[PDB]
């Protein structure tokens, strides 16, 4: 056939480029970083009404100060999350402190290119890693299967990403409040989702310095959806 | 490098089938027919040797029926050499169990073990599967007399009467027709030989083309006896049942 | 064509296509410049962002107090190779109480890259590196290619549109080599060199990345408002 | 402390005219404490008999090991193992643990089914074969057994006379050993009949 | 730990095990249960080196429970005792052996018979009408040799057991803080809460 | 039989002030009754405003300091040049020591610096890595001579206010850097008089927000 | 773990204004047997370093081969091997110290005490010690074995502290070293009369002196010594 | 060294002394012998100081990983068994540990496990470990009731360590008190034994053998 | 060792070996899971192409992983045994170390993890098996039902079906299962499970297996006659 670690004539790794196509088929995930906190939101996308939607876990805690959202082949994310949690806890054991968000992200990205003929293929999932540390404040990173990670003020991944990213281009400014960010994620998720957005098929979360990482209740998100509807009808 | 020459023995087809397992089953369909029939008072194993010669030393020959221990025997259909590899492994497993628990291995546990070995060759290692199907005839004090079969996929099932090898479709229909639950060993002996006589690709069924075995509680009192039939004894039972 | 499936196969003209494809990844990368005088050595790198919400990908990595590099191509491969350089610099200091010579660092990088071009299963590195340093024989600049070829130069550039900066340095050779004891002027020459590779975009405050090492100057990286002085 | 005398016990074997005899005591102890009076030390694999003295855990382990091996032998060979062949198997099996040995004193007894020739053999813990024509002894009262057998034994004894000789050899040897006794068993072995007799003896 | 006793009567097996746990100078506990249920009709008591006892017992328990689930079948007391013996025989030639002695009391539902097996840390197995480990047998066996009958009731077995414990409490130097007594019969395993 | 351990003598002393910290040690190196060196530095600046000394078997001491200095270097590489705080350094040294739990570094380690609130900090370790933050700690040969003196003169132990007769303790008033250095010098002068392995020279490293400063004083050479 | 078999005794050394001096005798002892009389225990590395070794001779010969291999290795792909990138005394010492500590940490030591003497690129004097335990230290004077007990006291009278080094000439330093070697010959039962001496100077380079002898010995006073107390004749 | 822990109506009391010795030499009077594994779990230090510190901090990391993976507070049973299984792997190598793992959960209530370096793991109501353990047991056994108030239980633990500190040469310095509730442990201060002894003597009337 | 990467990405971002493993599941006999208010029922199809089968000894489709959790499957039978064995070992390992039996979610997460691992490990092919895992958490009366598939993704379901013609029985369940009011009794839950299989099965004879799991390790398999009574009552109401 051909090597798993083969370069294309354009200088790109075939397998890495193909895994990026799998991520495009994944459900949408959005992150927005503010000076009051970072918000993470996802589309749950249940395949059937009999599927209990609260068992869909696409937003995950890595540590008290670091959260993570996923898009693509979500089963592949489990070992990445396990490594992230272990790395966060291990660093605290070795250094009696919280690990930097960038350092955690870098550790996850070191796994990415460990494939060949080590694991047999790249990961088929992208991660939005959000968190806070004392040195660089509130941060949002985009971890890819290429091993590359970019920091973002705001970022969308998954099937509705390029439409969402264009929307984030216009809406983000350096003075956004946490409440404004929450509504903004809900607004853009509602825009790109196939089904009508409600508290059961979408999920919100945030990371603040005071309270740490929190996944929002369905009752809490339902109120923010109602608040969104009214302010869009206000003009 | 080496990838070029790899057949990839452990992959699914687009339809979700295992190529090598399917092709191994095709191989087994050309092997001599083996039949097992379970009765209330014992089990019968009958099998046809493949187109033999007059110069073959039959009385010292064994290609179909093998003893795993004193309570369990197998009938083979497929590559004989492949079968002997698995048979030796099964014999060892039985002894490992006997050493560990000081009790004879239950029939199903032995069958599951061999079947799991077959399964492994279909999922990992990049090696060809074993081209063998077994009929297991055995007794233990939990379920009594038991018949099982296993094939190259590593799947196994229990049976009242079953055939493997050539012409299984025709053989199974004949068994399904004449088999009854209250049947006895002597009746089952007759059914097995009659079925082979009708399904065989040879002109006539003779003693030199057969291997035969019974597992009976026809052992004096509360115990079980295995009987691998001798060439003269196969000749006699053929006359008794009225085939020759 | 039929000979580009793996790194273990020569073509009929004696070419190694997987290595050439790895070389192509560098050409897609963002431009970075290297140049030196007799007292100092400078790296200048144009950082690339994903979009307006995103950060600008870092290009320069410190290897020791007296050595570091800039990258163009696959960033994770640069992390692997720079980590190896950090270890080798460190082995030299711990075992021999000796700062690793820049030339010897180039030899080690060559040999590490070579093994990935002659064996089955592996792949070549997909990144180019510009290594600067100051050791016992003064200032040095090296260019690393993932073919294994390492070259010592007065100045150079790698990445997209690097030919413009390379021609400028070839003209200015006699001038910038003489910029001794003046770090600011040497950086100016490097910023002017990398400007010959820009199109449509210009050097902004979060776009530009500069590094310097010299006689009494540890390897230090300048980003943000620290490079506004040179814009 | 000495592994070969923690549990105690003895085995003796003798040849006669067209017959062999093997016998053992029934005691298992923890040094001074008597634990079991039903610990038989003679086993058989087909027509080949094996007595084992020494550390009781190894006695049990080796019985299970030789049952294991003789069962596989029979399946492959399609015949029961003979005394001469089994003797070599015991020797080989013991020597493979040369530098971590089983602390035992095995004794083989049997009649070759083809030649009809009576056979006995003994081993040290490490596999050295003692193939005596007359008798083999083993266990914590081996000195006593050597004394009894040397004086009581004569060649070509009939089965029922051999029974008396080997019984008296065991009994009187055991009564001069603290760690042996608590019952006894004697096997009289002919080409196609084997008789097993439990002896009455003092229980101290 | 210290004293573990066993007696097999007509229709049941009774195991008695001391409650004390002593770490050198002090008695840290006086209510310790030195036993594990391996299966519904099989109980194992244990004594030996600290830590290794519970580690070994729970390891055996896990393995028998695994077998029970895999086969949907309870192994016979004889089969369980053979498995345990092999594990200890394997252990004695290990880098660091399990220093654990056990009694296995089980009711065989197939044969409708109680069974008691005594196994020491070397892997020395014997089936007995009554048994013990350590010094317990030195004090109790003369009483058991005298009074024991194979046709004893469970109540008579408990009374003979009381006489054994009384002799231990009189002549043993160590205070073992009484015994927990458990009965194994056709209906399973139960604890005698007043002894 | 080969003995992989030895004893190079030496005495060290760490004291934490309100907004400063000192780590002092004598400069004498010995085996048995011989002097190897009258000036062999024992207290080291490890970067990030942290000073360290690993007293006892000098080979193990040098190895540990060398590995910790290395750990500081790699902490910078791996975590974006973040400053290694004194508490984080202390936890890291525990793992370095406990890594050789079954073949230990035969040393008594002390580090000094400032915590994240700018207050003076001293940490003390046993050979296998157990540690604690402390106000005052002497280590090595003459530790038993120095610590009781410090209990009395730094913490004012067994001292009560005149007139009250044991009812009111002497209040624990804060000491200046000049005051601490006086107590350090007197501690080592007294130790030099009564301990044969202590002498030659005293080197003190002082840590403040401004950085690390050094002071050297002669000790008796007999 | 082993025991030393064939052994070499003291190595002695000191700093002076422009460089360092190091010396060691030419004996290889086999217990109390003075077996081998032509053993060179000072091994020069380039023109700027001399390594002096005591203790096990088989291990010394191994270390000698390591140093020889170090020079070969340094020259590989090194155009400045005889200039800016030549081996320094400090490089050679740190390498040996690493090896010594690693070997003791595997419980398999090189049974030696080593002194590395040399002059650095900037003209600075280098003098440092390392032994089988990996223990290291520096001093204006350094000595191993018996030399530590008898040579150091004499050499320290010339250079007592750092500030005495610029006041000490090469003539005064060599004189002190030679006298110490005589004293060691008087008092060490495992010493010999024949020795080697090496001077490493920042101006005149490496001077290696072989086949030196202890001379000007006082023995005449022995004729008057009679008995062990009361004997007169 | 003296450490104790006991279960009661209001949860768990943990009390320890503060002294560390090397032979006769008192190395420290300010040793922290209660290890704060996390806000809900406490461990006590006896035997090897490093072994206890290192492996109980490590235990805290394992407990944190458990609750991240299972989204639920780890049980005291599970937490103690992680530590006991770990030290059992090292059995023979020379670890020295005698500790009480203390916690209060919904399913278990207040729970104490004695864990030890030869592999022992014991659940219990009252445990006391160290060179002065016998002295503390005396005060505990004669004054313990399940229905003690939080105030009286805290005093009992303080008084028991004082008893040991007085008689045991290798125990002393100061007393550290902790009260473990379902919502987490609460620290109840450092108490100098020198000052505490005289205070208790006067107020209680005990230690008439000692002149004050 | 054999290291060949069998599961790899294709240009369109698909892993065909994982997708072909799902096709093996599509071929397998139908399995269905329905949870009531106080129970979970697992129904399984038995293809009647095989008669002369000995039903006493033939491997049953529903397997106990522990006394409180069960596992059924659709796909390759031999593959399922490997997952069942691993799950049983992990269940005992959990009891040994945590001193508490596995939650249904934990056991599901483990099995799903094993399946995922076989999709990016060298020299191995994915499991051609999807599973339904049902039971009750220790000391909990809330019913649990989870599903896994070859890719390793898993989720919780009020009711779910897998295997051949599972599209049809899922259609039935989606219109017949009300979330606000689930089958209140064992009877109602079994009835709805048998009804769902009757949409696909053929004869209601020995083709339908039913296993009921209740809280506190109460697991029982219904017999032929008991199921036959449900089959009888369903069609007599249908004749109207
Ligand atoms: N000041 C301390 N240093 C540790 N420590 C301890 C002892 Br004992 C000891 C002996 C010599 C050197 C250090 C020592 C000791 O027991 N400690 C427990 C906490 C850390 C430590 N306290
Ligand atoms: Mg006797
Ligand atoms: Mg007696
Ligand atoms: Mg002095």
């Amino acid at each position: 056939d051909r090597g798993v670690s083969t370069f294309s004539p354009e200088g790109r790794l075939f397998q890495v480029e193909y895994s990026l196509e799998a991520i495009k088929l994944g459900s949408t995930a959005i992150g927005i970083a503010t000076k009051e906190g970072v918000v993470l939101g996802v589309e749950k996308r249940a395949t059937s009404p009999l599927l209990e939607s609260d068992s869909i876990e696409k937003i995950v805690e890595i540590d008290r100060h670091i959260g993570c959202a996923m898009s693509g082949l979500t089963a592949d994310a489990r070992s990445m999350i396990e490594h992230a949690r272990t790395a966060a806890v291990t660093h605290n054991l070795y250094y009696d402190e919280d690990i930097n968000v960038e350092s955690l992200t870098q550790s996850v990205c070191d796994l990415a290119l460990r494939f060949g003929e080590l694991m047999s293929r790249p990961f088929g999932v992208a991660l939005l890693i959000a968190g806070h540390d004392a040195d660089d404040g509130y941060q949002l990173f985009h971890a890819e299967p290429s091993g590359t990670f970019y920091r973002y003020n705001a970022k969308a991944i998954g099937s509705g990403s390029e439409g969402a990213q264009a929307e984030l281009l216009n809406e983000w400014h350096s003075s956004l409040t946490l409440k404004e960010a929450e509504l903004l994620v809900l607004k853009i998720l509602k825009q790109v989702m196939e089904e009508k957005l409600d508290e059961n098929n979408a999920q919100l979360s945030c990371i603040t310095k005071q309270d740490g990482f929190k996944i929002y209740d369905n009752e809490k998100t339902a109120e923010l959806i109602k608040e969104l509807k009214e302010k869009e009808a206000a003009e | 490098g080496s990838r070029r020459y790899d057949s990839r023995t452990t992959i699914f087809s687009p339809e979700g089938r295992l190529y090598q397992v399917e092709y191994a089953l095709e191989s087994i369909s050309h092997a001599g027919t083996a039949i097992g029939i379970m009765a209330s008072d014992g089990i019968v194993l009958a099998a046809e040797r493949k187109v033999t010669s007059t110069l073959l030393e039959q009385d010292t020959s064994t290609e179909k029926l093998y003893k795993l221990n004193d309570k369990i025997a197998v009938a083979v259909a497929g590559l004989t050499a492949d079968a002997e590899i698995l048979i030796n492994t099964a014999r060892i497993h039985a002894q490992n169990y006997l050493k560990t628990y000081n009790e004879d291995i239950p029939v199903e546990i032995l069958v599951r073990r061999l079947s799991d070995i077959k399964q492994g060759y279909t999922q990992h290692g990049g090696l060809r599967p074993f081209g063998v199907s077994f009929i297991y005839a055995g007794y233990d004090d939990r379920y009594g007399y038991q018949l099982y079969t296993s094939n190259p996929s590593g799947n196994y099932t229990g049976w009242k009467a079953i055939s493997v090898g050539a012409n299984t479709s025709a053989a199974q229909t004949l068994l399904q027709m004449d088999y009854k639950d209250d049947m006895k060993v002597d009746d089952a002996i007759e059914l097995a030989l009659k079925t082979l006589s009708k399904t065989t690709d040879s002109s006539a069924l003779t003693y030199d083309r057969l291997e035969f075995a019974t597992i009976r509680k026809g052992a004096n009192d509360g115990e079980v006896y295995q009987k691998i039939f001798k060439p003269q004894e196969i000749k006699d039972i053929l006359v008794k049942t009225g085939i020759t | 064509n039929n000979y580009d499936g793996d790194t273990v196969t020569f073509s009929p003209t004696g070419r190694l296509f997987q290595v050439e494809y790895a070389l192509e990844a560098i050409k897609q990368g963002s431009v970075t410049v290297g140049l030196r005088s007799n007292t100092h050595a400078v790296l200048v790198a144009l950082k690339r962002n994903a979009d307006e919400l995103s950060s600008y990908q870092k290009k320069i990595i410190k290897c020791d107090e007296h050595m570091g590099l800039s990258l163009a191509g696959l960033a994770p491969d640069a992390r692997v190779l720079s980590n190896y350089l950090r270890q080798q610099c460190n082995y030299s200091s711990l075992v021999f109480n000796r700062k690793l010579a820049v030339e010897r660092a180039g030899h080690l990088l060559c040999d590490k890259a070579q093994k990935n071009t002659q064996s089955y299963g592996g792949r070549p590195y997909g990144v180019g590196l510009l290594i600067i340093g100051y050791d016992k024989s003064g200032a040095h600049l090296l260019e690393f290619q993932p073919s294994g070829n390492v070259t010592e130069l007065y100045g150079t550039a790698i990445g997209a549109r690097s030919q413009g900066a390379k021609t400028y340095l070839e003209r200015t050779l006699d001038t910038f080599i003489k910029i001794d004891g003046n770090p600011d002027e040497l950086i100016k020459a490097g910023v002017e060199a990398i400007s010959q590779s820009l199109r449509d975009e210009s050097l902004t405050v979060d776009n530009l990345s500069i590094a310097i090492v010299g006689k009494d100057t540890p390897f230090t990286i300048y980003d943000g408002e620290a490079v506004a002085k040179y814009i | 402390s000495d592994p070969s005398s923690i549990n105690g016990g003895i085995v003796v074997a003798m040849t006669g005219k067209d017959c062999v005899a093997i016998a053992c005591d029934l005691r298992l102890g923890s040094q001074s404490l008597g634990v079991s009076n039903k610990f038989e030390k003679i086993f058989h694999y087909g027509h080949v008999f094996l007595g084992i003295t020494g550390l009781a855990t190894d006695v049990t382990t080796l019985n299970e090991m030789f049952r294991y091996k003789t069962n596989l032998y029979k399946l492959k060979e399609e015949r029961a193992i003979e005394p001469e062949t089994f003797t070599q198997l015991v020797s080989s099996s013991l020597y493979e643990r040369r530098f971590g040995p089983y602390f035992v004193g095995p004794v083989v007894a049997g009649i070759n089914s083809k030649s009809g020739k009576p056979f006995i053999a003994g081993f040290d813990l490490i596999g050295c074969i003692d193939e005596a024509k007359d008798f083999i002894v083993s266990g914590t009262a081996s000195d006593q057994l050597f004394g009894m057998c040397e004086s009581l034994y004569e060649p070509n004894l009939e089965p029922e006379d051999l029974f008396e000789t080997i019984s008296q050899a065991l009994l009187n040897a055991a009564d001069r050993d603290a760690l042996s006794g608590w019952g006894a068993v004697v096997y009289i072995i002919k080409k196609d009949e084997v008789v097993k007799r439990y002896l009455k003896m003092r229980q101290d | 730990m210290d004293i573990i006793l066993g007696i097999r009567v007509q229709d049941s097996v009774i195991l008695a095990s001391s409650k004390a746990v002593t770490r050198g100078i002090s008695v840290l506990k006086d209510s310790d249960d030195k036993t594990r249920q391996l299966s519904p009709h099989t109980l194992m008591s244990f004594a030996g080196e600290a830590g290794d006892t519970v580690q070994f017992a729970e390891y055996i328990q896990a393995n028998i429970q695994l077998y029970s689930i895999r086969e949907d079948y309870e192994l016979s007391p004889q089969a369980v005792s053979s498995f345990v013996r092999q594990e200890l025989a394997k252990s004695i030639r290990s880098r660091r052996p399990y220093q654990v002695n056990v009694l296995i009391g089980g009711y065989d539902k197939k044969k409708n018979k109680p069974e008691l097996y005594q196994i020491d840390y070397l892997g020395t197995k014997v089936e007995l009408p009554y048994g013990a480990h350590g010094y317990s047998g030195f004090y109790t066996f003369s009483l058991l040799d005298h009074h024991y009958r194979p046709d004893m009731t469970t109540e008579e077995g408990l009374d003979l057991l009381k006489l054994c414990v009384q002799e231990l409490e009189k002549r043993m130097p160590m205070d073992f803080k009484g015994v927990i007594v458990k009965i194994v019969d056709k209906d399973g395993i139960r604890q005698v809460d007043d002894f | 039989q080969f003995n992989p351990y030895g004893d190079n003598g030496g005495t060290i002393l760490g004291i934490a002030g309100e907004d400063f910290a000192v780590l002092a040690g004598d400069t004498r190196n010995i085996t048995d009754y011989s002097i190897n060196s009258r000036y062999e530095p024992k207290v080291f600046d490890c970067g990030d405003n942290i000073v360290m000394s690993a007293n006892g078997f000098a080979a193990d001491g040098d190895a540990l300091v060398k590995r910790f200095k290395n750990s500081v270097k790699w902490y910078h590489f791996d975590h974006n040049d973040k400053k290694l705080s004194i508490n984080s350094a202390a936890r890291n040294i525990q793992h370095l020591l406990y890594g050789k739990r079954f073949f230990p570094y035969y040393v008594h380690t002390i580090i000094a610096g400032l915590d994240e609130d700018g207050k003076g900090a001293v940490y003390s370790f046993d050979p296998v890595g157990s540690y604690e933050r402390e106000q005052c700690r002497a280590g090595g040969a003459a530790a038993s001579l120095i610590m009781p003196f410090l209990d009395n003169q730094v913490n004012f132990k067994n001292q009560y206010e005149p007139g009250t007769n044991g009812k009111v303790k002497k209040p624990l008033k804060y000491l200046s850097v000049e005051e601490v250095i006086k107590l350090v010098r007197d501690s080592f002068t007294s130790a030099t008089e009564r301990h044969i392995q202590v002498g030659d020279g005293l080197e003190i490293l002082i840590v403040t927000k401004d950085g690390v400063r050094k002071e050297f004083y002669e000790l008796k050479r007999d | 773990t082993q025991q030393p078999i064939v052994t070499g005794t003291s190595v002695i050394s000191m700093k002076y204004d422009n460089g360092v001096i190091i010396a060691a005798d030419n004996l290889g002892s086999y217990g109390s047997l003075l077996r081998f009389n032509g053993v060179e225990r000072l091994i020069p590395v380039g023109d700027n370093t001399v390594v002096g070794i005591s203790g096990d001779i088989s291990d010394m010969q191994h270390i000698e081969r390591l140093l020889k291999d170090l020079v070969t290795e340094n020259a590989y792909d090194n155009p400045l091997a005889d200039a800016e990138e030549a081996l320094e005394p400090s490089y050679i010492f740190e390498y040996l110290a690493t090896v010594m500590y690693q070997r003791r940490s595997k419980m398999n030591p090189l049974w030696n005490a080593i002194i590395v003497a040399g002059v650095q690129s900037n003209g600075d004097q280098f003098l440092r010690y390392v032994n089988l335990l990996g223990v290291t230290y520096s001093s204006p004077t350094l000595a191993t074995g018996f030399g530590a007990h008898m040579a150091n006291p004499l050499l320290r009278k010339v250079v007592d502290r750092e500030s005495d080094i610029p006041k000490t000439t090469v003539q005064v330093a060599e004189e002190a070293i030679v006298n110490a070697m005589r004293v060691l010959y008087y008092r060490d039962a495992r010493s010999s009369r024949n020795f080697s001496l090496a001077i490493i100077d920042k101006n005149t380079g490496l001077t290696f002196k072989k086949n030196l002898q202890v001379e000007n010995m006082k023995w005449d006073f022995a004729k008057d010594i009679k008995g062990y107390g009361t004997q007169k004749i | 060294t003296t450490t104790l822990a006991f279960r009661f109506q209001g949860g768990i009391i943990v009390a320890v002394d503060s002294r560390a010795t090397a032979g006769n030499w008192v190395a420290s009077q300010t040793v922290k012998k209660v290890i704060e594994i996390n806000p809900f779990l406490l461990g006590t230090m006896a035997g090897g100081a490093a072994d206890c510190q290192f492996w109980e901090t490590w235990l805290g990391s394992q407990c944190r990983l458990h609750e991240l993976r299972e989204k639920e507070r780890i049980s005291v049973a599970a937490a103690s068994k992680i530590l006991s299984n770990l030290v059992y792997q090292y059995k023979g190598a020379g670890l020295s540990m005698g500790t009480m793992i203390c916690g209060y959960t919904r399913k278990e209530g207040p729970t104490i496990y004695y864990v030890d370096s030869d592999g022992t793991r014991l659940k219990g109501d009252i445990f006391c470990v160290g060179s002065g353990q016998t002295f503390a047991y005396g005060v505990l056994d004669s004054n313990y009731k399940w229905d003690l108030s939080v105030e009286d239980a805290l005093y009992l633990g303080k008084r028991s360590i004082l008893a040991a500190a007085h008689r045991d040469a290798y125990s002393g310095g100061s007393v550290n008190l902790y009260h473990v509730t379902e919502d987490g442990w609460i620290y109840h201060g450092n108490h100098d034994v020198g000052e505490l002894f005289w205070k208790v003597k006067e107020e209680e009337g005990s230690f008439n053998n000692v002149i004050g | 060792g054999y290291d060949r990467a069998l599961s790899i990405f294709s240009p369109d971002g698909h892993i065909f070996q994982v997708e072909y493993a799902l096709e093996a599941v599509k071929r397998g006999t139908c399995a269905v899971g329905v949870k009531g208010k106080n129970c979970v029922v697992l129904g399984c199809e038995r293809r009647s192409t095989l008669k002369l089968q000995d039903t006493r000894i033939t491997p049953s489709k529903v397997s106990k992983i522990d006394s409180h959790v069960v596992l059924s499957f659709s796909g390759l039978n031999a593959d399922s045994r490997i997952l069942i064995e691993k799950a049983r070992v992990e269940a005992q390992s959990h009891r040994l170390t945590l001193e508490d039996p596995v939650t249904v979610e934990y056991l599901t997460r483990y099995v799903a993890g094993v399946q995922q691992r076989y999709t990016q490990s060298g020299g191995v092919r994915p499991f051609g098996v999807s599973t339904l895992i049902a039971g009750f958490d220790p000391r909990d009366d809330e019913p649990k039902l989870y599903q896994t598939e070859p890719s390793g993704i898993y989720s919780s379901w009020s009711a779910q079906t897998i295997g051949r013609n599972s599209k049809t029985v899922r259609e039935f369940l989606e219109k017949n299962y009300d979330r606000k009011e689930p089958p209140a009794t064992v009877e109602e839950c079994v009835k709805l499970t048998v009804r769902s299989l009757l949409e696909v099965v053929q004869t209601g004879a020995k083709n339908i297996e039913i296993t009921v799991v209740k809280p506190d390790s109460d697991i029982v398999a219904l017999s032929s006659e008991e199921i036959n009574q449900y089959v009888t009552q369903i069609e007599q109401e249908k004749q109207e």
